[PDB]
């Protein structure tokens, strides 16, 4: 996933109108967000803190 | 010159992109330029070796 999101900003797919969604395993530790992850990438995920 | 000829004839000529790359082009601006470039026509204009 980062290695197709860096090449993808290089396209010009990560403007202010491009939404990416991805599944809990694309993040599913949280607190380890990498360089090439975008603002904006709506993700599920098992409850973060509250539990 | 091509964009004289293009803005004034009948036909209609939808000119995309015009790209200037200069210096080296060893790996970066090439790369980061020439990814926009996805018509069917390419008109280079350069020297034998670039």
């Amino acid at each position: 996933a980062v290695l197709i999101l860096s090449e993808a900003r290089s396209l010009g797919l990560t403007g202010y109108d491009f939404f990416w969604i991805v599944p809990s395993l694309v993040s599913g530790n949280t607190e380890l967000i990498p360089k090439e992850f975008p603002s904006g990438l709506i993700s599920v995920s098992y409850d973060d803190w509250d539990y | 010159f091509v964009k004289t000829t293009v803005d004034n004839s009948f036909v209609g000529w939808d000119m995309q992109n015009v790209i200037t790359l200069d210096t080296s082009f060893e790996d970066a601006k090439t790369q980061v330029q020439l990814k926009k470039i996805h018509s069917s026509v390419i008109l280079l204009y350069c020297s034998k070796d670039e």
